């Protein structure tokens, strides 16, 4: 089915765009921490330059960090919809084919191909498990660390969970 | 020292005793990498030259990622690396030591100071003490352990006063 191909054929595509913006975001929290403790070394007049670029380095940290969790909520959501849409396909199979053994006819769906439909899914929930557990780490690039970028991660942490848990279970 | 004075870095690229590149930085900050990355940094990405031969140099430039950090402004230069390689470094502020002076990960180590260097350089002119030292060289090493790159930094405002006599 070409619904399924196309939906996990762009999530490929758009984990490793995450993975990308990922480290982006990585890269920059270095440079502010850099400039940060740089600024912090020790007035003359310049030194409002040097506070200038400090401030603008948090800017870009902070929009990045809220734009990240706008993707990685997108494909929480999107991998729910796959998910929600493969295991009641399952489901079905599961039942025709117990017909199957009473006198129905077999399921037209090989079980060869769900298989390898659910373990793609869930190596993408793995996958992204794996990169929320990164942003939760630079989280603690500083003490109050963020308290709603990291509730951000930690949501959409407990959302990646339950869908796995409920792959896992009938898998 | 007077408001228009030049702070800009020159970086100068050394592969084996050969200098296979200058560059000046007019901005604050830059990063050092092998090839430039497709990322919106604030910061400005200095290329390493390109090798020409291809080798040995290549094989530790692809061991860079994410480089070094380099700050050139009013107060002087710093640096921190973020590389695997092991650096080791000369400059005016390295302390008194047998050994090589080697950049510690996740720590920023300052190289050159400006309040320092005008101190010293007042109490030359006036005649109570040598001239002051600038360049602040990096050395990188790799697999025994060879110095395959090198890299002098300073500052356009601390040559233009000493050069004058």
């Amino acid at each position: 089915q070409l619904e399924i191909e196309n939906r996990i054929q762009g999530l490929h595509v758009d984990i490793e765009f995450l993975v990308r913006s990922i480290r982006q975001l990585k890269d920059e929290q270095d440079v502010f921490s850099f400039r940060y403790t740089v600024f912090s070394l020790k007035s003359d007049p310049h030194q409002s330059q040097q506070a200038q670029l400090v401030q603008a380095t948090a800017n870009k940290v902070d929009r990045m960090r809220k734009e990240v969790l706008d993707i990685s909520k997108g494909l929480v959501g999107r991998l729910t919809t796959l998910v929600d849409l493969l295991l009641p396909k399952l489901d079905e199979w599961k039942v025709q084919q117990a017909a199957s053994c009473i006198g129905a006819p077999p399921p037209e769906l090989q079980l060869e191909q769900l298989e390898q439909w659910l373990t793609a899914g869930a190596k993408f929930l793995f996958h992204l498990r794996q990169l929320l557990k990164q942003l939760k780490e630079m989280s603690h690039m500083l003490r109050y660390k963020g308290d709603m970028f990291g509730q951000g991660v930690d949501l959409q942490n407990a959302q990646v969970m339950e869908l796995l848990q409920r792959l896992l279970q009938r898998s | 020292l007077p408001l228009n004075s030049d702070y800009s870095l020159l970086l100068t690229f050394i592969y084996g005793g050969r200098v296979v590149g200058k560059t000046q930085v007019h901005s604050l900050d830059c990063r050092l990498v092998a090839e430039r990355s497709d990322s919106e940094s604030s910061m400005e990405q200095v290329e390493f030259p390109k090798p020409d031969p291809l080798e040995p140099t290549q094989h530790l430039l692809n061991q860079l990622d994410r480089g070094v950090l380099v700050a050139s402004n009013s107060r002087g230069l710093f640096v921190q690396r973020l590389c695997p390689i092991p650096i080791s470094w000369n400059a005016p502020e390295a302390p008194p030591g047998p050994g090589p002076h080697l950049l510690p990960s996740n720590k920023c180590v300052e190289l050159f100071k400006t309040t320092y260097f005008c101190r010293d350089l007042a109490q030359y002119f006036q005649g109570q003490g040598p001239p002051p030292k600038f360049q602040a060289t990096l050395h990188f090493w790799a697999a025994s352990q060879e110095n395959l790159i090198t890299v002098q930094m300073e500052q356009a405002f601390a040559r233009h006063l000493l050069e004058k006599i």
